[PDB]
């Protein structure tokens, strides 16, 4: 098992209300360790171990640098947000809902985008909470999420089950339902 | 940090075996694109973003020669503390609903990976398969380990039976995850 | 339309960029290292090339210790080291003529704005055989013009030198003089037709007719040829054309 | 990707305006720095502009930028001799910060000079050459001075020199052989 040192510098840009409220932070990492950091809200380098102090302590006196750091959320993050990020927001992938029995009901609710999303189960609608559980949102990777939920329930003839979901890019609700057979 | 939307704009990566390097941006938690260095291009793992502006893969080769120079300080500054191995956390799921004879994506997510170097490969029916095998780039974490997801097309059917097979230093022998219909 | 994003820098020279020696004359096969001592701090270094009549060609950036984009290095006798994130060498295996050019340094806080150094010129000769150091002589001002003018031109001349680069200064009383002073901007071939024709350049200093005039000062044209090192081997029948200062002196007289 | 300058050369007398113009290829370059190249020496920054402007001035220097056009421009208001030199303009990008340049442009300030006096002189030989050396000095910036139609006769160049606290500047050109027939008295040319 060879001996390994890894090294992160990670640009964030932190968005709220639009572009209304811009922060930036930087982050200098040895292997899992971030020893230095600069935060626009603090305006200036700090040190976060001991690592980072001659380091912090150097480029706060380096107006070039310092400069450039806090140019860096009119440069690089509203910059970004203008170029790219704007459009990205406007992606909307509308979920599908597969109802299907493990007594359990699985309410799939997959292939979605932005990942806001509610799920609701009723029976003979009236909504169900007690037998209810929920996965995590699950992040698939390919710009969609999915999600699980679960239902309790001891079928009766009669009965009907409905899956109720919103989301950003639906109009109305999704229902699909699910008979006693 | 409280935010509606978070980017990186820059997960600059850069370890001491190889050496290598990665450059990303992500948005959301979602891969833009990556920068293969080897060939000094801007790769999209998803091209429907290519329209999402433009970006100059030179901006990566500097930010990877900051990072070679700053390990290697860093290095020293923390008296040659090689990176700690972690046990990565495998799980297979599929992308949607499984029906045979209805083709879908099962998913490898290989989660709590440090440092960033895994071999990620699929076997059907303890063979190793070789179309239809895709990856992400090393996805970053808040905690800085990385997890990488690697998807595989199939048809579903009686006939085969899947693992997902992962190799990593923080694993004794092969991590094989298995999934089936 | 391009998205841009946040540059790290390079963690922990003079106040301007150095670059010496000026000039490096060497023949076709040898080897040769070119020096920059940037400015202090510059996280940013760059090598760039520039031909006779052109403007500087990209060669190599690093940042730090590191390579950031080598591209314009012209093939593989070329490669440049900065181990150390400060001073940078240029290494050229193998020279052959059409190496030849200034090289020059440039260095930057963070990468954009960049400093350059003064260059160093070198020359890739086929041989070292029409290596010929300056001869100098100082000419002593007409009694005409300081009649007429109440002024004093005297004139520097050094001739026969190859190749064509020596630096040209005047020196009064143990300091270097500007003012009054004019070189041409270019040497004269003494032989226009040939190619190995040997150089000839004038330069003159104006001085009023009373300091002239004044047998206590002293005057000096001084001419800094660049040639072979002492280190070279030469075999020819004549002194060895070694880089030296080759200079001819005046005295004011009382008339 | 290139920059593209011109003109090559530019002659523009003392105290007159001189202008260099430059265009670039890549529409992402967003700093564009000016250089002032004397001879022997290194290229000098001089001004430079950025994308979010279109123009810049710092005493007698101006530069203007057009991004739509991709041009960019140098102005020098009234001229001084120590203007002279070759001037290059140059372009690089957020991600690519290494510089693309022009090609130059050789700046001549022809000089302004007061007094005009003509003459030519002849200088005390030196002990250690052949040679006599002829001096004319004192023209007027516009005379002609022609190089040597003798293979035996060197003739440089005119050249100003300028003595401080004089405030005097005069224009000379040097003639000199080891001929025997070799006479100062018109060495040179005219009016």
């Amino acid at each position: 098992s060879p001996e390994d040192f890894v090294y992160q510098f990670k640009g964030l840009c932190y968005f709220t209300n639009g572009t209304e409220r811009v922060r930036g932070v930087t982050r200098h990492i040895y292997n899992r360790e971030e020893y230095v950091r600069f935060d626009s809200d603090v305006g200036v380098y700090r040190a976060v171990t001991p690592q980072g102090r001659p380091v912090a302590e150097y480029w706060n006196s380096q107006k070039e640098v310092l400069e450039g750091a806090r140019a860096s959320v009119d440069r690089v993050c509203r910059h970004n947000y203008e170029v790219a990020y704007r459009g990205i927001l406007q992606r909307r992938v509308e979920p599908t809902v597969t109802i299907s029995p493990s007594n359990l009901l699985i309410c799939s609710v997959t292939d979605f985008y932005p990942s806001q999303i509610k799920v609701r189960w009723f029976r003979n609608d009236q909504e169900e909470t007690a037998g209810v559980v929920s996965t995590p949102l699950i992040r698939n990777g390919d710009w969609t999420f999915q999600i699980l939920v679960m239902l309790e329930m001891t079928p009766q003839r009669g009965d009907v089950y409905t899956c109720h979901v919103e989301h950003p890019s639906l109009q109305s609700p999704i229902t699909v339902e699910w008979r006693a057979q | 940090i409280v935010a509606d939307h978070v980017a990186s704009c820059g997960v600059n990566l850069y370890q001491f075996y190889g050496p290598s390097g990665q450059y990303t941006h992500e948005f959301d938690g979602d891969e833009q694109f990556y920068v293969d260095l080897e060939r000094k291009e801007t790769a999209w793992r998803w091209p429907e973003f290519s329209k999402f502006g433009g970006f100059d893969p030179q901006g990566a080769l500097r930010n990877m020669a900051v990072a070679k120079h700053n390990l290697n300080i860093m290095i020293k500054r923390y008296n040659s503390t090689a990176a700690t191995n972690e046990v990565p956390e495998v799980t297979v799921f599929s992308k949607s609903p499984v029906t045979l004879g209805q083709p879908n994506t099962l998913i490898c997510l290989v989660d709590n990976i440090f440092p960033p170097v895994v071999n990620i490969t699929w076997l059907s029916n303890g063979q190793s398969v070789t179309e239809g095998v895709s990856e992400t780039s090393f996805l970053s974490k808040s905690d800085h380990s990385f997890f990488k997801i690697s998807y595989l097309t199939f048809l579903p059917s009686a006939d085969e039976i899947y693992d997902c097979k992962v190799e990593h230093w923080g694993l004794d022998q092969p991590l094989l995850k298995h999934w089936e219909p | 339309q391009l998205v841009h994003f946040v540059r790290d820098f390079a963690q922990l020279g003079g106040a301007g960029v150095s670059q010496t020696p000026s000039n490096k004359v060497t023949e076709k096969g040898k080897y040769v290292e070119l020096r920059c001592d940037p400015i202090s701090g510059h996280t940013a270094l760059y090598w760039y090339r520039q031909s006779l009549g052109q403007g500087p060609e990209f060669l190599i950036y690093f940042q730090g210790t590191g390579a950031a984009d080598d591209s314009g290095l012209p093939n593989d006798r070329f490669f440049a080291v900065r181990p150390e994130g400060s001073v940078s060498t240029l290494k050229i295996q193998r020279t052959e003529r059409g190496d030849s050019a200034v090289y020059l340094c440039a260095t930057s806080a963070l990468g954009d704005t960049q400093y350059f150094g003064p260059g160093t010129r070198l020359t890739v000769l086929e041989d070292l055989k029409n290596v010929f150091p300056p001869e100098v002589a100082v000419f002593e001002p007409s009694e005409a013009e300081i009649s007429h003018t109440q002024k004093a031109t005297l004139v520097c001349l050094a001739t026969g030198f190859y190749p064509d680069h020596v630096e040209l200064s005047w020196w009064v009383n143990g300091k270097e003089v500007h003012s009054g002073v004019c070189t041409d901007p270019q040497p004269l071939k003494e032989q226009p037709a040939l190619n190995d024709s040997r150089y000839s350049l004038s330069s003159r200093l104006r001085v009023s007719a009373t300091f002239w005039q004044n047998p206590r000062n002293h005057f000096r044209c001084q001419v800094q040829f660049y040639g072979l090192s002492e280190n070279d081997e030469w075999t020819q029948d004549r002194a060895k054309p070694v880089t030296q200062i080759v200079s001819a002196e005046a005295w004011g007289r009382a008339d | 990707e290139n920059v593209e300058q011109h003109p090559s050369t530019l002659s523009v007398q003392e105290g007159d305006s001189a202008v260099i113009k430059c265009t670039y290829s890549d529409s992402a370059s967003n700093y564009f720095p000016w250089y002032k190249q004397e001879l022997g020496k290194r290229p000098q920054l001089i001004i430079d502009i950025r994308s979010n402007v279109g123009e810049k001035k710092d005493q007698r220097i101006a530069v203007t930028l057009n991004k739509t056009a991709k041009h960019f421009s140098l102005h020098i208001t009234e001229t001084q001799p120590e203007d002279s030199a070759v001037y290059f303009c140059a372009a690089s990008s957020f991600g690519n910060e290494k510089l693309t340049f022009g090609t130059g442009t050789r700046l001549t300030i022809i000089p302004n000079i007061q007094n005009p006096d003509p003459a030519v002189y002849q200088l005390r030989d030196s002990k250690s050459s052949d040679k006599s050396v002829c001096l004319f000095t004192d023209f007027d910036s516009q005379t002609n001075v022609s190089q040597s139609k003798d293979s035996d006769v060197y003739i440089t160049d005119k050249c100003v020199l300028d003595m401080r606290s004089m405030d005097f500047k005069s224009n000379s050109a040097v003639a000199w052989s080891n001929k025997s027939d070799f006479a100062c008295a018109n060495a040179f040319n005219n009016s």
